[PDB]
RNA sequence: GAGUCCCAUAACCUUUGUACCCCAGAGUGAGAAA
RNA sequence: GCGAUGAUCACCCGGGUGGGUACAAAUGGCAGUCUGACAAGU
């Protein structure tokens, strides 16, 4: 049986319609680190860069990757581990992330995707209605998010 | 039909003999079927005009 | 059946090309293959429906095709157009 | 559209124990168990089968959020022939009947609800259909009835509820067979109207997933319903 | 349409009622409209 | 156990005689049992409204039944006598229903109403 | 630290002893899990050595109402007290965490467990089902799961079969076959009979007249002065019938049939009386019925015509929901409410539904309301 | 030599007789009377 | 001394035409009752 996948009811074209304040933000194992290189620290490094209140989540993976990074990323590992971040759970086998993170964009047209890594950032640019955040410069920024 | 003159009430059934109706492999057949049966109870206003 | 009827033969043909029967109608692009077991079987009204939705005795037919000859305004679309196609060939 | 005289062709669907009636217009359409009458006022065929006079019901996709699935394209539908099914917010026989015919004689469904006053209908459309088990009892309470039910190989849950993910868990952990059948009906306004449907959708998705249930497939329910959609999982208790 | 020459033809290797009637129209007829329309 | 549940308190019933008020005079609202019964074959009732004193109760009890099948909230007011001034019409009413329109002028009331008898359902 | 495993069946409960005790530690481990769907591995982890079936029907229900409230019935205090040790606290293992506290009020002795371990254990008794029961004679659960359920969940609605109105659509179905059924056979009857004796078929139009004089009057004929007093007693001989067919039957033209052919007139006549005599009891009983179910519909139009009405809608459930409107066109189509008439056609329509709501949704309907809401009707018709 | 297995024991149409109906139909929904 | 527990809202000259629903009858229509000298064995 051919499957043809549903384009979101959230979206009109390419507007994401359902992405409103508080918002969903997802977590690459990169933006810590560049997090800490800027001293750009999480929560409300974002509470500056969109004025609204954030959900940050680190995926099962992500808060994997994170930790195969050894001794020298101590730092982001208890900052991973902030309360204030939420985990999301992973039922697939593998531990690889890129594919990880992008998946669930393409279910659920609710969240945002926090990377510095241009291994992953085009993939959100196809995909229409995924606003994607950055760490550049001295502070974050978001480029497919118009509500701002 | 002639089932329903010999028992009027699945109660009547576990005791009534059906020799002459139904075989033996059958007559047992409904007396379980009877007490393990699925039906409600009816009144004898009801069960005069059925039988 | 083998030796199908050529009743449930033109019914299976009305079907398949479904979309040529009225101009304000269209329908998704289906490849319809005559299925391989099938039935035919008539449309009952509820009591309540007898005026939205349900036709006249007289207007009922054996079969589909001889509905479609009921209908006036269905013939006198089609009559235009195998007019027109015609001039062009 | 679909008036007395007009003559249909019935062919079968993908899932089995589904059917299409072609025509004019296209009808999803399932074999009726009780032949010669109507549920809820629904619409019937009456074919003629070496001869025996075969009846089949009209699924209505807007009243049974489960046709609106099938005609949404769900990939995998568990209800099948053959196959025990438990029906969670069974408020009456409008959609439960059609799963009834679905499963078969063979196959058996377990009709849960909560309010009495839905089900005495539903207790009066169980008597016709011998293979559907009523159970006018809380869902939130899965022990309550544990009695009456035996080994279930797939769960329909229609509850709208806040709470129906607790709901669905206790009830796949107590009856859902492992490499089991969830299949689940979410509307937003009533777990969260405050928010989106999508994060509800996205919440959802998560709160199954802790409970050992790994889900397939989600689908809005749309032009039929807004903020619904039916998510397709598989019960993983190994 | 072609008309081959019959010399050319000939050196070829080998491979290369009433209420019916209104029915039987019909038929045809609508054929016509859904090759047209496609 | 009571036929007439849930029966909405003192309070509850002042917001929902208000929603009832405005949507008179913005044309949302159909009153009287039978109305009720049609806005609910059609779909288009988002919740009804119903009096526990009808005189008997019974006329009125077809309604739960049919709103428990779709999934739409009903509650009632000890006042079929209240009723009527609230849809500002000049007798009493023990059943009415308020229509499905997001298009509204008054739509955030109602989703606070209706936001309120499913907590109570 | 589990020993005993109490199940219930819907046949009876039967509790099982733990040989083996599964790791706990790693119970969420992908072989343990799989341990539970094997029979092999499970029959090592448990064993029957119990099970008590219920003695009847009733038994079922009031143990199943007394499980469900948390409560232990008679029999579950019964089959506890010979299974498990007096004892340092014997272990017992329960789906239900509310039936715990009973269990320990009865003994003291024995401490509950509900934990995932339980469930564990209970999910796979209840996954393979009589395959563990090794024989013992269960029946077979699924219908007594069936036919509990309706002895269970049917039970907290408190319906009554004073409540179902099956018997008044069947009736009125019942009625119109046989009223088809009498006039068929009747009028052979007068083909027969008319054979023999035709113009006795003109003298009597009464069908049901003919087939009993038919009856008396087998050979045309016998004629006694008599027989003619018999036959005149038979009805009245203000229409001068009984005159007229000993005349007629004297000079007449119908020819003698056999006496083979005799014998099936008057055993085919008396076919026809019984049925008519069933007919006017299944009458009796539809009015008596009604009057049970559906006091106040009954009362406002009529017992016959109420049962049409609940027929053409499927149900009084049915009627009682559908909206006045379609109510009045439910009876459109053979005048059962019937500018000024259809005025009245509809008011009568509007107080119907109303009646219907009344005997659907009340245990004990009563005609206190039916006898009014027709008084309006009387006042109604009065003015118009 | 040859269809019981698509009720010629039948389906449909026409004519005739009997009994009802010509108000809208998912009928509408606030006037009516003065 | 009212009303949401519901107000209000096909043709022709009192009659004839026209139409819809249900039942019954027709030895009314479809509708016309297959072929005809070989077969089987040593």
């Amino acid at each position: 049986t051919r499957n043809i996948p549903q384009v979101s009811s959230a979206l009109f074209f390419q507007y994401n319609q359902a992405i409103k304040p508080p918002y969903q933000v997802l977590i690459d194992t990169n933006f810590i680190n560049f997090s800490i290189q800027k001293k750009v620290d999480i929560v409300r490094g974002m509470m500056d860069c969109l004025l609204a209140k954030c959900n940050p989540l680190i995926t099962d993976c992500v808060m994997a990757e994170l930790e195969k990074l050894g001794p020298k990323y101590r730092i982001a590992l208890k900052l991973a581990r902030d309360p204030r971040i939420k985990r999301l759970s992973c039922s697939h086998k593998g531990t690889y992330a890129d594919d990880c993170l992008v998946h669930r964009v393409l279910q659920h047209k609710c969240y945002i995707v926090a990377t510095n890594d241009a291994g992953l950032k085009q993939r959100i640019r196809k995909i229409p209605g995924i606003p994607l955040m950055s760490v550049g410069g001295h502070a974050y920024v978001i480029e497919k998010l118009p509500d701002v | 039909a002639r089932i329903i003159l010999t028992m009027g009430i699945r109660s009547k059934a576990s005791e009534t003999d059906l020799s002459e109706i139904l075989p033996e492999e059958i007559e047992e057949r409904v007396k379980t079927a009877a007490e393990v049966s699925m039906g409600t109870e009816i009144t004898q206003t009801d069960l005069d005009n059925i039988n | 059946d083998d030796n199908m009827r050529r009743e449930v033969q033109r019914d299976l043909l009305l079907i398949k090309h479904r979309a040529a029967l009225d101009p304000k109608r269209h329908y998704k692009k289906q490849r319809w293959e005559v299925p391989e077991r099938f039935a035919i079987g008539t449309i009952i009204e509820d009591k309540s429906e007898f005026y939205s939705s349900r036709m006249n005795r007289k207007e009922r037919k054996s079969t589909i095709l001889e509905t479609l000859m009921g209908d006036e305004a269905s013939n006198k679309y089609f009559k235009r157009k195998y007019n027109e196609i015609q001039e062009k060939s | 559209g679909a008036r007395g005289g007009a003559k249909v062709v019935i062919e079968p669907h993908r899932h089995a124990g589904v059917y299409i009636a072609r025509g004019k217009e296209d009808l999803l359409v399932t074999k009726n168990m009780a032949p010669g009458e109507s549920v809820y006022g629904e619409k019937r065929i009456s074919v003629e089968e070496p001869p025996t006079k075969v009846e089949y019901r009209v699924w209505n996709p807007f009243r049974s959020k489960l046709a609106a699935g099938i005609m949404g394209g769900l990939d995998e539908l568990f209800i099948a022939p053959g196959k025990k099914v438990l029906y969670l917010g069974a408020a009456s026989g409008t959609s439960v009947s059609h799963v009834s015919d679905v499963v078969g004689p063979e196959g058996v469904v377990y009709a849960v609800e909560f309010s009495h006053r839905p089900g005495r209908e539903l207790i009066s459309m169980a008597k016709k259909r011998p293979n559907i088990i009523p159970i006018i009892e809380d869902a939130r309470h899965p022990q309550k009835y544990r009695m009456l039910i035996g080994m279930v190989d797939c769960v329909f849950a229609d509850v709208a509820q806040p709470d129906q993910a607790r709901i669905i868990a206790l009830n796949s952990h107590m009856f859902l067979k492992d490499q089991g059948g969830v299949v689940i009906s979410i509307k937003a306004n009533c777990i969260d109207s405050t928010v989106d449907a999508e994060t509800v959708f996205a919440r959802e998705v998560q709160k199954l997933r802790e409970e050992r249930i790994k889900p397939l497939e989600q689908l809005t329910l749309e032009p039929y319903e807004r903020d619904h959609c039916i998510v397709v999982g598989r019960y993983m208790r190994s | 349409g072609l008309k081959v020459p019959k010399a050319v033809q000939k050196e070829l290797p080998f491979k290369s009622g009433g209420d019916e009637k209104k029915a039987r129209s019909f038929i045809q007829k609508v054929l016509t409209i859904s090759k047209a329309k496609d | 156990n009571p036929k007439a549940f849930p029966l909405a308190d003192a309070a509850l019933t002042q917001q929902i005689l208000d929603v009832v008020q405005q949507a008179a005079n913005l044309r949302q609202l159909k009153k009287g049992a039978n109305e009720a019964t049609k806005t609910l074959n059609r779909g288009i009732s988002e919740f009804i409204i119903m009096a526990a004193d009808c005189e008997p109760i019974e006329i009125l009890l077809h309604l739960p039944l049919l709103c428990e099948d779709k999934n739409v909230p009903y509650v009632f007011v000890p006042s079929r006598v209240a009723l009527g001034r609230a849809c500002g019409v000049s007798r009493p009413v023990i059943a009415a229903s308020i229509t499905t329109n997001d298009a509204s002028a008054i739509k955030t009331q109602i989703y606070a109403v209706k936001d309120k008898i499913e907590t109570l359902l | 630290p589990i020993e005993y495993l109490l199940f219930e069946e819907p046949t009876g409960y039967a509790v099982f002893k733990v040989k083996l005790q599964q790791d706990d530690i790693g119970s969420r481990l992908k072989e343990v899990q799989e341990q539970i769907n094997d029979f092999g591995a499970f029959t090592k982890l448990i064993e029957l050595v119990s099970f008590a079936p219920f003695k009847g029907a009733a038994e079922a229900l009031e143990n199943a109402n007394d499980i469900s409230e948390g409560l232990v019935s008679e029999s579950l205090k019964a089959i506890l007290d010979l299974n498990l040790p007096k004892a340092k606290n014997i272990t017992l293992a329960i789906s239900d965490k509310n039936l715990g506290p009973s269990i320990k009020e009865e003994f003291p002795y024995v401490d509950c467990i509900s934990n995932e371990l339980a469930q564990d254990l209970i999910r796979g008794v209840r996954l393979h089902g009589e395959k563990l029961f090794k024989g013992l004679q269960s029946g077979d659960l699924e219908r007594a799961q069936l036919g509990l359920g309706h002895a269970y969940s049917r039970a907290k609605v408190k319906f009554s079969v004073q409540k179902n109105d099956n018997h008044i659509i069947q009736a009125i179905a019942l009625l119109d076959q046989l009223d088809k059924d009498i006039n068929t056979f009747a009028m052979r009857v007068k083909e027969w009979y008319g054979w023999h004796f035709p113009e006795l078929a003109k003298l009597v139009p009464d069908n049901y007249t003919f087939a009993k004089l038919v009856l008396f009057i087998k050979d045309k004929a016998s004629l006694n002065d008599d027989s003619l007093h018999d036959l005149a007693a038979l009805l009245n001989e203000d229409s001068g019938i009984a005159q007229r067919v000993i005349d007629n039957a004297r000079i007449s033209m119908g020819q003698d049939i056999s006496e083979t052919d005799m014998e099936n007139v008057c055993v085919f006549a008396q076919r026809v009386a019984s049925l008519a005599d069933y007919r006017r009891q299944l009458y009796d009983y539809l009015c008596e019925k009604m009057h049970t179910v559906a006091p106040n519909l009954s009362e406002l139009i009529g017992e016959v015509i109420g049962a049409r009405l609940i027929s053409h809608a499927g149900s009084l459930t049915n009627l009682s929901k559908q909206a006045a409107s379609t109510v009045q066109i439910l009876g459109a189509e053979k005048a059962l409410f019937r500018k000024n008439k259809g005025r009245i056609s509809r008011y009568l329509a509007n107080k119907c539904s109303m009646a219907s709501r009344i005997d659907n949704y009340s245990e004990e309907p009563s005609n206190v309301f039916g006898s009014v809401l027709k008084k309006q009707v009387e006042q109604r018709l009065e003015f118009y």
